[PDB]
């Protein structure tokens, strides 16, 4: 059934497409998120350790 | 009355694939109504979703159906009387069935697009599964309270030989608070109630004349009080049930007609109390329910139209109700419309039934 | 991250096979089956039977264990590689 192998050959290259899309997505969420908790924790931190100082 | 939902491929536009299948199904005979179906796009991703919740999707189905039916039995159970009207009460959105599945739309505010399709399936699953919750709990106790009014009705029921003396016992008919004196009680069918007239005198030794005081007569038989001196009672008694008299004794219990008057009031309100939040909570639960079963429907749809096209999807969404003298021919003309995309079908299927009720 | 198993069964149950894959899967599956150049004999009953190789291509776990499955059920001799 040739053709509907080619057309299955055409839906997988997109269904990679846009998976590969959704992981990035998910990676720059994370990302994002991780952002604002590693400055929050960062900036606290050594805040706290320089307020001991002060 | 059941209906389809299908999806397909329009070629550039939706629209192609309408026409084509909505000209020939309504120009051939009328053998569907034929319709769209309101199916929006939802944020879509990897085939562990789209695989894993087309076939989670389907034991919801089973569920969802499952539930609903209940409920539908459940607004026949306490609709006791007015069972005609049942199909008038059993609406979504305020409409029928066949209406609402027509008129279908997409609850955007319960189930936001944005939102991934296992968060949806799972919102569903949350709300349909307290639904069940609820009716587990509504039906535990309406059938209880249902099963205790019947015992009641079973202890009033029949003749004068099986219901609660109750309802005929009056103080003035005994002869109680003594030493020396007893009351007794007895049964007597209609035919021998003219020798026992006589007959009671006669029965034991220290039995005074007229000592028979009716409570009541039935089609079958006559209910009477007797009294006697205390050491009359055990020959009387037996020499009774020897003359085939039955004893069915019961001296003024104020007690347990007080219970038996008590628990009538009782549970003739009691019923009302249930039966108006039952009826209430049926029609929420029956709409929210209707309402979950058919976003699984879309669900099914939706997911495998993604699957089996890929995620850029352009299906449109379309009802069929198909009629019962030409279904066979709606299937090849649907087949035809859609051989060029591969029970089983080339074209994505899927079926609901109204039906709930039998 | 895409996926596939392969393995080797007599050609008779291809097209069993292939349609199934096509109907566990919503219409997603690549499939390549490939002819052996000589029949290989049944340990069992010593036939010689012309068995062909097929390899089935995805993506992700689901589709790992829907592939397997239909292998399991016709009996289709499964390798690691």
């Amino acid at each position: 059934s040739d053709a509907d192998v080619q057309k299955q050959i055409k839906h997988m290259m997109a269904f990679i497409e846009q998976e590969a899309n959704e992981k990035a997505e998910e990676i720059d969420a994370k990302a994002e998120e991780e952002f604002n908790i590693e400055k929050g924790r960062l900036v606290q931190t050594q805040r706290l350790k320089i307020m001991e100082y002060y | 009355t059941e209906f389809w939902l299908i999806s397909a491929p329009g070629e550039k536009t939706c629209q192609q694939t309408w026409e084509k299948l909505h000209a020939a199904t309504t120009k051939n005979n009328n053998l569907a109504v034929s319709s769209k179906f309101n199916i929006p796009d939802l944020k879509v991703g990897t085939l562990d979703v789209l695989v894993g919740l087309s076939d989670e999707l389907a034991k919801l189905d089973a569920f969802v159906e499952g539930v609903v039916k209940k409920v539908a039995q459940y607004m026949a159970d306490v609709l006791e009387d007015s069972k005609d009207k049942v199909q008038e009460n059993l609406l979504a959105s305020g409409v029928d069935l066949v209406t609402y599945i027509t008129r279908f739309q997409w609850d955007m505010a319960k189930y936001p697009i944005k939102q991934s399709l296992k968060n949806i399936s799972e919102i569903i699953a949350k709300g349909v599964t307290q639904i069940d919750n609820d009716l587990k709990s509504r039906a535990s106790a309406y059938n209880n309270l249902k099963g205790n009014l019947q015992n009641l009705e079973r202890k009033n029921a029949g003749s004068l030989l099986t219901r609660s003396l109750a309802e005929i016992v009056k103080k003035d008919d005994f002869v109680l608070d003594s030493e020396y004196l007893v009351t007794l009680l007895v049964v007597v069918p209609k035919l021998n109630h003219n020798d026992w007239i006589k007959q009671y005198e006669t029965l034991a030794e220290m039995v005074v004349p007229r000592s028979s005081n009716v409570l009541s007569e039935d089609q079958d038989s006559y209910l009477c009080n007797v009294t006697l001196f205390k050491k009359a009672v055990d020959d009387f008694r037996h020499k009774a049930r020897e003359n085939k008299f039955i004893v069915r004794d019961f001296q003024y219990n104020e007690e347990e007609m007080r219970a038996d008057k008590e628990e009538m009031n009782r549970l003739s309100t009691d019923k009302k109390k249930q039966f108006g939040p039952l009826v209430r909570w049926l029609k929420v639960n029956f709409s929210e329910a209707f309402i979950a079963w058919i976003h699984i429907k879309a669900l099914r749809v939706f997911v495998e139209s993604v699957l089996r096209y890929g995620l850029p999807v352009n299906f449109q969404a379309m009802l069929l109700q198909p009629n019962k003298k030409s279904v066979k021919k709606l299937r090849e003309v649907l087949h035809e419309l859609y051989k060029h995309l591969d029970e089983y079908y080339p074209y994505v299927y899927y079926k609901i039934d109204c039906n709930l009720l039998e | 991250r895409l996926g596939f198993v392969a393995g080797v069964i007599n050609r008779e149950r291809i097209p069993t096979f292939e349609r199934m894959l096509w109907r566990v899967c919503r219409g997603n599956v690549f499939l390549r089956q490939a002819e052996i150049e000589n029949p290989l004999e049944d340990p069992v009953t010593g036939d010689y039977v012309h068995k062909s190789v097929f390899i089935i291509f995805f993506q992700g776990d689901q589709l790992k264990n829907r592939v397997k499955k239909i292998c399991e059920g016709f009996r289709a001799s499964l390798y690691p590689c």
